[PDB]
């Protein structure tokens, strides 16, 4: 299961005060064990 | 169920289907064939007295 949400935060602290609750996005059928995970980033070629 | 299905004013969001009162009760559907939120409202009912 996935929940998102996308807040427009004026420019101060990261992490903002106050509450904005995260909608259900998706739930997917996957069955499959899952005990560590890693994030992807994008990285572009230099030409140089 | 058994009741009147009516019009709504309820703001369901996409992914929301069901509705609630206090009582955790079914108050309103929305149907899968056509996407409208019908509220729905138990019939009328009372007591007779002679
Ligand atoms: C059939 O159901 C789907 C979802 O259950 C809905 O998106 C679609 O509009 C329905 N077909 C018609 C002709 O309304």
């Amino acid at each position: 299961k996935i929940y998102s949400k996308h807040t427009p935060i004026n420019l101060g602290r990261d992490l903002p005060q106050g509450f904005s609750a995260l909608e259900p996005l998706v739930d997917l059928p996957i069955g499959i064990n899952i005990t560590r995970f890693q994030t992807l980033l994008a990285l572009h070629r230099s030409y140089l | 169920g058994t009741g009147v299905l009516t019009e709504s004013n309820k703001k369901f969001l996409p992914f929301q289907q069901f509705g609630r009162d206090i009582a955790d009760t079914t108050d309103a559907v929305r149907d899968p064939q056509t996407l409208e939120i019908l509220d729905i409202t138990p019939c009328s009912f009372g007591g007779v007295s002679v």
